[PDB]
């Protein structure tokens, strides 16, 4: 009964940096 | 001064034996790759530059140049799986945690970020990054007695980078290093800066997106009350994690759900199930979903804080989406409830839009309806009311859609719409 959500947004896992 | 050089002119003066002269080009290299516009990444790394860059990071005699290759080097990591392994295959990993021991803050803070970008190519960095033993002194980096010492960006790229060392499946992160971070993870959940607070909640998303036994780890360590509370910011970027954990969470153990029902979850779910963010409404209704999924006295705390009425709403009208969580829910809840909850799940009008919901084109919601509509009618035989629930079916047109699904494509919607008209509709 219990649905997991892998079962059928995120964020930027890199981030570059221009400071 | 460095401004505008050519790759050519860097490789020239990396190339020299003058150290000033590298530094210069390095800088270069460096303001290359942090421009707006397409960085040229391939360019450099085809130049053969990222080993001695990588060489640089060891020179702790000449801390600017330390800074200035580990910034071009976090940029170049910042790109594609291929750019960050040339990152990654010039020995950075090692070097980088090094320099997170360094006595200058913006050289162990741009380690941390090239860390980060290094962790957050996937699985396999990841626990390569955790091998080296980066957790140690990234840990060892935020051991003080109040975080409010620290510089905001300072604590921020640590939290982004540790979040990065949770995320990820295929597999999940090693179980050890998890009880490793996650003390300090519970500490800057506990942060008042907002960015904090948002990476912390997405790395307890990850952490519980999985089997039981993670989502225990992170609920023995007591967040779940917090989680609640940063449930109700009116930060969308911390509302969006905090409530993917909550959900993770209730897709375990019927005791964890209620952990997070005694925090109090459930009253924050009237805002969320009428939230303006499509996202929002559809994670806050598969939340619900796993809620109505579990023990009857579950069911029946959803039914206590009114949350009944706001699922016949979304079921009404929302993002398709949403309507096949909200399904969902209202099946759940009918295969588990009592037959006193169901009575009160039609007397809240769930049948004329469950009905409007069967001439959706998508067959796995017809299939989740038919379900939904067999255990109503299962709880109205309990009471001799079948026919009652008969007549208020027709009279909303949905009689019509159900003979309709029997000449269906599906076979299984073919059997369950031949049955239930055969069953109660003569």
């Amino acid at each position: 009964d219990k649905k997991r959500k892998r079962g059928m947004h995120g964020i930027e896992s890199k981030r570059r940096k221009k400071k | 001064g460095t401004v505008n050089w050519s790759v050519e002119d860097i490789v020239k003066g990396i190339n020299s034996n003058n150290l000033e002269s590298q530094l210069q080009a390095t800088q270069a290299a460096r303001k290359l790759l942090s421009r707006e516009k397409q960085p040229p990444i391939d360019n450099i790394i085809r130049a053969g530059l990222i080993p001695k860059f990588v060489s640089f990071l060891g020179k702790t005699d000449c801390s600017p140049i330390q800074f200035e290759s580990a910034w071009a080097l976090t940029n170049i990591a910042s790109g594609t799986s291929e750019q960050t392994k040339a990152v990654v295959d010039g020995g950075a990993i090692p070097a980088f945690i090094s320099l997170l021991a360094s006595p200058h803050a913006h050289i162990s803070e741009q380690a941390v970020w090239a860390l980060g970008n290094i962790a957050g190519d996937g699985s396999a960095f990841r626990d390569l990054v955790i091998k080296h033993g980066a957790i140690d002194p990234l840990l060892a980096l935020l051991a003080v007695p109040d975080l409010s010492t620290l510089a905001c960006g300072y604590l921020r790229n640590l939290t982004w980078t540790l979040s990065n060392l949770c995320r990820n499946k295929n597999p999940a992160p090693p179980l050890d290093a998890v009880e490793q971070i996650l003390p300090t993870l519970v500490r800057l959940l506990h942060h008042n800066d907002p960015e904090v607070l948002a990476d912390s909640c997405w790395a307890i998303s990850y952490l519980t997106d999985g089997p039981n036994e993670r989502i225990e780890m992170v609920v023995k360590k007591g967040v779940v009350p917090q989680l609640v509370k940063l449930l109700g910011a009116t930060e969308l970027p911390i509302v969006t994690p905090a409530l993917r954990a909550i959900g993770n969470i209730v897709t375990g153990t019927d005791e964890q759900t209620q952990k997070v029902i005694d925090a109090g979850a459930l009253a924050v779910f009237p805002s969320l199930l009428t939230n303006p963010k499509t996202n929002i409404q559809k994670e806050a209704t598969w939340t619900m979903s796993n809620i109505t999924a579990g023990r009857q006295d579950q069911i029946q705390q959803v039914v206590n804080h009114g949350l009944v009425p706001f699922l016949v709403g979304v079921l009404s009208k929302a993002d398709f989406k949403t309507q096949k969580e909200a399904a969902w829910a209202i099946t759940n809840y009918t295969s588990g409830g009592t037959v006193e909850q169901i009575v009160y799940l039609v007397h809240c009008g769930i049948i004329e839009p469950l009905m409007n919901l069967l001439s959706a084109k998508d067959t796995k919601i017809i299939q989740v309806i038919l379900d939904a509509i067999s255990n109503i009618f299962q709880a109205a035989e309990k009471l001799g009311e079948t026919e009652k629930l008969s007549i208020m079916i027709e009279e909303c047109g949905g009689l019509d859609k159900i003979e309709a699904l029997q000449r269906h494509e599906n076979e299984s919607v073919y059997k369950a719409s031949l049955n239930l008209i055969e069953k109660y509709f003569s």
